[PDB]
RNA sequence: CGACUCUUAGCGGUGGAUCACUCGGCUCGUGCGUCGAUGAAGAACGCAGCUAGCUGCGAGAAUUAAUGUGAAUUGCAGGACACAUUGAUCAUCGACACUUCGAACGCACUUGCGGCCCCGGGUUCCUCCCGGGGCUACGCCUGUCUGAGCGUCGCU
RNA sequence: CCCCGCGGACGCUACGCCGCGACGAGUAGGAGGGCCGCUGCGGUGAGCCUUGAAGCCUAGGGCGCGGGCCCGGGUGGAGCCGCCGCAGGUGCAGAUCUUGGUGGUAGUAGCAAAUAUUCAAACGAGAACUUUGAAGGCCGAAGUGGAGAAGGGUUCCAUGU
RNA sequence: CGACCUGGGUAUAGGGGCGAAAGACUAAUCGAACCAUCUAGUAGCUGGUUCCCUCCGAAGUUUCCCUCAGGAUAGCUGGC
RNA sequence: CGGCGACGUCGGCUACCCACCCGACCCGUCUUGAAACACGGACCAAGGAGUCUAACACGUGCGCGAGUCGGGGGCUCGCACGAAAGCCGCCGUGGCGCAAUGAAGGUGAAGGCCGGCGCGCUCGCCGGCCGAGGUGGGAUCCCGAGGCCUCUCCAGUCCGCCGAGGGCGCACCACCGGCCCGUCUCGCCCGCCGCGCCGGGGAGGUGGAGCACGAGCGCACGUGUUAGGACCCGAAAGAUGG
RNA sequence: CGCGACCUCAGAUCAGACGUGGCGACCCGCUGAAUUUAAGCAUAUUAGUCAGCGGAGGAGAAGAAACUAACCAGGAUUCCCUCAGUAACGGCGAGUGAACAGGGAAGAGCCCAGCGCCGAAUCCCCGCCCCGCGGCGGGGCGCGGGACAUGUGGCGUACGGAAGACCCGCUCCCCGGCGCCGCUCGUGGGGGGCCCAAGUCCUUCUGAUCGAGGCCCAGCCCGUGGACGGUGUGAGGCCGGUAGCGGCCCCCGGCGCGCCGGGCCCGGGUCUUCCCGGAGUCGGGUUGCUUGGGAAUGCAGCCCAAAGCGGGUGGUAAACUCCAUCUAAGGCUAAAUACCGGCACGAGACCGAUAGUCAACAAGUACCGUAAGGGAAAGUUGAAAAGAACUUUGAAGAGAGAGUUCAAGAGGGCGUGAAACCGUUAAGAGGUAAACGGGUGGGGUCCGCGCAGUCCGCCCGGAGGAUUCAACCCGGCGGCGGG
């Protein structure tokens, strides 16, 4: 808010032995305004209660590991299809979750071919979900130019931009991704994991430089490697029905002991 | 969508920018289609009305195919008027009713040097860009 | 008033610290304005050093640092002296002169018109004229060889 | 039986909460970064066919010219406007114009009064009257003209 | 080696489900839970809506210990909500609180300083108050008279309402 | 008939004026006018401090303090 | 097992009105004590008060870990989003941590056992190993005599459970030793380009926010304290210029 | 006893110029408190801050060492990070508090006086002619004026410079112009103007629709355009726009070539001979302020008052000694940096008419005060005025009919229309003021598809229908296992 918002007036208390409370009032005459409180919360054109101010720390930095490592996080769930489906991002049709396409997605240069490639893709359930999910915001956001609010589609990630950026860009929910660029902003829409992901054979193949291999670092991060997992083996019912776990168990109680009736 | 950072897309500026226009430029914000008919033998889409030329109502109580001449196009109130759309008020005389030229139709253009003018401008540029995406 | 243990705090805002305070904002837009004019430099002064004129080997003062190398402000006069380089000719070829530095020992010496020769040799000398070449440079050196350099000229490196 | 009073509901009042709307603000960022004696900022008074305010304008006064545009303005009226022996309106704005106060400048002001030079009229040149126009502030620089000094000298 | 039967309830959102035992006051104060509530943002509901959104009203039906919530009816006429996160200018009975509105008081106090009005007529829908006439009175020339200065600024004068 | 009453014009301005003196008067303000700002001045003092349920649950005592309507300190409390 | 059932009755009621019996003083607030003859409150609507910044402390979550952190800068079509995100590594400068102690000059954290020798003189030259000592507790873990079985036995084949005792002992606690810096007391040796008013070493006390095989750094959240208008409202005053 | 020259002054409505005043967010020079904190308070703090005064610009100021350092040395200024809440100051209390080095943004250097040399080489003004007008210049002329030896210009400035010799290299600058440029350069440079895709398709909802279904072909059509706004709902295709290294028109500007014209004048190395610096200033004392600067950091007043192998600094006063480092008392200078005023824009996890600016509106308005100054309230009919013709009562306000509209249970302060409060109607009740908790009862309004009361699995019996069952064959697909 305005610093000088309520604070324009030169009104002062009346004292305490006029009946009125000691709040400050307006001086003078002649106007509705004199005599009315002013500077006070709790009065009508007066100051906010501590009024916000430019410096609240907008901003957050977050570690490089950490950042690096929800990347990693929403890369690995998105290639899950109990995850993608979990967004809701209608990959029934879908041939392959890691879905991969050629290196000519990348020189292509108009909408029509851009979505027959997305149709023969089976992806364009997802984009007539985006259709039928356009409708307009509640409340005040629409006085603030966030009007129409959409539900978000694939993601394409390619390597190079030859026009790929141009032949998508008109189709609602779409966003592009360079690879050498992630977004977690992106991959994770609403810091959800899990969303529908498109790759260019060349974005797929960059990936272990970008990122490495638990065997070799990244060639492109000069310090990073993939993080570790502390638990390597993550079926925990194949681990509790293991010969060996069952073998040192004793047996089951199921019996219910329900209360006695003291005769 | 757009991208050019001297464009606003912000809805109160937009809105104060047509309610506020003056009256040379909103004779291009009041403006109507032509028909199929001039839309081929012009290979134009638009054009801004005028008090002279012929148009058809499409939408609203006064729907038909009944040509009427336009005969006031009062940039004030963004309405034009035209021959048969009237109604009686009370007393018994007839008043024009008021309609947005983009729920109008053109049928017959007046023409003038100037129409001729921007009716072959409006047709060069979308010929340019045909050629152009070609 | 204090309370339990803690430490003796000594903030300084009994100043009216609120009339000045200096928020950064324009961070992003100053660093984008100072990348454009570094661009519109570089385009400026179209073959030349997108950086500047080449720095000398320089020692740093202290006894906390005079075990690290860094780039001086420019070579001083000795040094050009004994590189055989006119003081007034070096600024107009792109080397940097600083007359008020001294040389103390030969070797800082010694190192520096060696840096002054190599960048010598690397120097492509455009003709005044194009049409004719008096004692710059070959056509077949400065044809297509003729780059702008990015980054300190010849960096000084430990 | 009514009246009165209380409670509840229907309807009607009084009142303007709520909600929805928003040509307004606030905040951040960017690019420019430009007043004035060639008279600024500000103020006063005027200006429209019907007009009080706001807005615009200056006795050429809700505007002239020019350029772009291209048939309106509009609350009513009136009247143009072959739109080619050029054009309504709007925009732009580089031509022209821009009352009185105001640093405010002949002197002075809660009033008013000069002086000088030209021009015209009553005169029918001589200087009186009327009107018109141009000047008439302080400080200061360069130069100019006119000067002052029992200041320092020279010739006589 | 089950097989004339080829068959055999539910469960286990593991942050779930089940069992047993004891316990239950509370100011100042602390802690936890909240599928309590308000506003906005990121996701999501192939969500809702002119065949009717929000809001409001309701002797309507209910749910919850509660904060509250759902549904029916009416009015209204254009937007709104659930879930996962995020962020607050986020919840009122008080502050001789602020602004606005409204009561009782109450058809009450009151419309009592300077003697005083009455008759007839006219106009007019309408007359205690206007106008005219007739009376009776007052100011009583240091005026309730006739004119000015300051101040006001059109109040002056006609006509009309 | 006087140290008389009074119009207008002037002069004196805030720690200043003016006072036949009452701390009087100085625009309904005077034992220091009014206006704006410093200023949201400070307050150990008064008033208020907005949803629900569950669980735990006090102190008015010790020592020091220009301390006695307040704090620090130990105690008592809750949470992890 | 019985009765009863459509234009009159059946069930329901939180909710509407009324009646009766019992109980029941008006809330907020300060206070030892309020229904108070204590203060505020006529009524209704809307508004209305622990906030943000900075700095600490502890707890909790996350990443990396003797490190950690790019926050300032730079590079990446300059820009819908994007003022975001990504990247730098001879951008780690630097901060904090990794070393303390003394006013400072300065100095600055490894011992244990077995051997031959001067004299195994409270000890100096080495050897060999090992690598932060020991005592009492100490979760967990290891061994374990002896038992627990079948239709039965003379005789071992494979492993499962209970198990007196015994062992290695995490973290942590108590204690005793040891090491580093300051300062005392006592005392005898050693070093050499500087033979010195030089330098080093020992034993026994004592002072340190120390060592004794690291735990920190960054980010987020909560609570507490503090400086800021600082939970909100409130002086009598003071100052500057009109 | 006049006339001249100079010096020092004066006047002029003399010829030609310049200053004043405003704004003042940021900047420079001064002046400068108190509230407050210290739980009192006086030093201190607030704070070199508010208020006051002066002066600028698009930035300002600063700025090329009388510097930092003590190193193996760095090298103008300004800004950021860090140094650092540190050194230090402080009733050593509360509190205050820099710099160097290091890393970055930016990067740029110079000019006089003096000492000297050169026939004052120099400059201003007024006339005349010519080329052009644009920030009035060039060229030429004037036995045309003036300035100026009480010192103009060229060389030259501590980084040394100058003059002679000797040797080497001839090397090539600036400005105004004609034609054309490549045209400028993240993809024309800028400003202005005019344009450029695709449904108003079929059936329906509605007052109106932008709503809802559909549009065989791989899917209505465009999409480099699915931002936004308008339009009687909620629209990529109705309209303006949006996208595009899209198009067209006009104007302006800064980089080259061929040529024109004008000025335009020697550079380096070695040797020799010469020449070298800013004074009521530094510095000292004292006083007052200021600073972190502490036996005195800076500033100023007064007094004293310099030197030249000198002077300043070397963070503890002083003497002696060595060393290091710079060269004061003259001047200019871009960039990085700042910006709550202005012009023009863009955006937002902000506010949504008691909020957000005081001001969404004829708001610094109305109004108040003598004045300085104080300072509001106040948004919404409807898609369209279609803003209620006409009849009737009344003097009118106001009514009853009628009419418009989807709606006036939208009627010019008119979207919705809460509560308090009031009128009327209906029901109930009433002598312990009302109101309340618990328990019932009566009445009432509604609810229940209430009114012969569930349902469905197997079996038995009865009478009926049937892509008719098991087992086999063919094919398809799965699950599990296989040295
Ligand atoms: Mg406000
Ligand atoms: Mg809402
Ligand atoms: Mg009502
Ligand atoms: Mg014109
Ligand atoms: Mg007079
Ligand atoms: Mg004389
Ligand atoms: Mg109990
Ligand atoms: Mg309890
Ligand atoms: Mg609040
Ligand atoms: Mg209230
Ligand atoms: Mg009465
Ligand atoms: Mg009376
Ligand atoms: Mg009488
Ligand atoms: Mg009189
Ligand atoms: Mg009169
Ligand atoms: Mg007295
Ligand atoms: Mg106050
Ligand atoms: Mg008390
Ligand atoms: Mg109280
Ligand atoms: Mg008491
Ligand atoms: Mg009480
Ligand atoms: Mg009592
Ligand atoms: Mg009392
Ligand atoms: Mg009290
Ligand atoms: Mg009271
Ligand atoms: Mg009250
Ligand atoms: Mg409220
Ligand atoms: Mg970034
Ligand atoms: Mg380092
Ligand atoms: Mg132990
Ligand atoms: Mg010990
Ligand atoms: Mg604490
Ligand atoms: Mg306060
Ligand atoms: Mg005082
Ligand atoms: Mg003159
Ligand atoms: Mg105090
Ligand atoms: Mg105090
Ligand atoms: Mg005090
Ligand atoms: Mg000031
Ligand atoms: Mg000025
Ligand atoms: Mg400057
Ligand atoms: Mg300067
Ligand atoms: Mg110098
Ligand atoms: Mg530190
Ligand atoms: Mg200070
Ligand atoms: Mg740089
Ligand atoms: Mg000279
Ligand atoms: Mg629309
Ligand atoms: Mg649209
Ligand atoms: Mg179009
Ligand atoms: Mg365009
Ligand atoms: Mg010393
Ligand atoms: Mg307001
Ligand atoms: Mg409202
Ligand atoms: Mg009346
Ligand atoms: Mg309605
Ligand atoms: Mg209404
Ligand atoms: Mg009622």
């Amino acid at each position: 808010v305005s610093e000088l918002a309520g604070h324009q007036t030169s009104a002062e208390s009346w004292g305490t032995g006029r009946a009125v409370a000691r709040i400050p009032r307006v001086r003078g005459g002649g106007t509705h305004r004199s005599g009315q409180g002013a500077f006070g919360n709790m009065c009508r054109g007066g100051r906010m209660f501590a009024p916000t101010k430019t410096w609240r720390r907008w901003h957050r930095r977050v570690n490089t590991t950490q950042k690096r490592y929800a990347i990693c996080s929403a890369l690995a769930a998105s290639a899950l299809p109990a995850l993608v489906m979990s967004k809701g991002h209608r990959i029934e049709e879908v041939p392959e979750l890691p879905l991969v396409v050629e290196d000519k997605v990348e020189g292509y240069k108009k909408t029509k071919e851009a979505v027959l490639l997305l149709k023969k893709l089976k992806a364009w359930n997802d984009i007539k979900k985006v259709y039928a999910s356009q409708r307009m915001r509640a409340g005040k956001g629409k006085m603030r130019n966030r009007r129409r609010i959409q539900r978000r589609g694939p993601c394409i990630i390619y390597n190079e931009d030859n026009g790929i950026i141009k032949a998508f860009r008109n189709i609602p929910g779409i966003t592009l991704l360079n690879v050498s660029k992630l977004n977690i902003l992106k991959l994770a829409p609403g810091g959800h994991v899990g969303r529908f992901c498109i790759w260019t054979e060349s974005a797929f193949r960059k990936l272990d430089e970008l990122y490495g291999t638990w065997r070799k670092a990244a060639s492109l991060k000069s310090n990073y490697n993939l993080p570790m997992h502390k638990m390597i083996n993550t079926d925990l019912s194949r681990i509790l029905k293991s010969p060996e776990i069952q073998r040192a168990l004793r047996a089951p109680r199921k019996k219910i002991h329900r209360r006695v009736l003291k005769k | 969508m757009k991208f050019n950072p001297f464009v606003t897309s912000d809805r109160s500026k937009n809105r104060k920018r047509h309610f506020n226009a003056p009256s040379h430029i909103r004779r291009k914000i009041m403006s109507s289609p032509l028909s199929k008919e001039l839309r081929q033998k012009y290979n134009v889409r638009s054009m801004p009305i005028r008090k002279d030329d012929e148009v058809q109502v499409v939408r609203g109580h006064y729907k038909g195919q009944q040509i009427g001449k336009v005969v006031q196009v009062y940039r004030k109130k963004y309405v034009i008027y035209i021959e048969r759309v009237q109604r009686e008020k009370a007393n018994g005389t007839t008043v024009h009713v008021g309609i947005h030229p983009s729920k109008v139709v053109i049928t017959r253009l007046k023409l003038d040097k100037d129409r001729k003018k921007i009716l072959e401008r409006k047709a060069k540029s979308r010929q340019v860009g045909k050629e152009k995406g070609k | 008033a204090p309370s339990r243990n803690g430490m003796v705090l000594k903030p300084h805002f009994h100043k009216d610290w609120q009339r000045r305070v200096a928020t950064w904002f324009n961070q992003p837009a100053r660093k984008i304005r100072r990348r454009k004019a570094r661009q519109a430099k570089a385009r400026r002064i179209a073959p030349r050093p997108a950086s500047g004129p080449i720095r000398p080997i320089v020692r740093c003062p202290t006894v906390r640092y005079h075990t690290k190398v860094r780039a001086g402000r420019g070579f001083s006069l000795e040094e050009l002296r004994v590189a055989g380089i006119h003081k007034k000719v070096a600024r107009t070829i792109g080397i940097s002169v600083d007359p008020r530095r001294r040389n103390k020992s030969t070797e800082s010496l010694q190192a520096n018109v060696q840096r002054l020769k190599e960048y010598r040799s690397k120097l492509i000398l455009f003709p005044r004229k194009p049409s004719a070449p008096k004692k710059g440079d070959s056509s077949a050196e400065e044809l297509k060889l003729a780059t702008q350099l990015t980054g300190p000229v010849m960096p000084v490196r430990n």
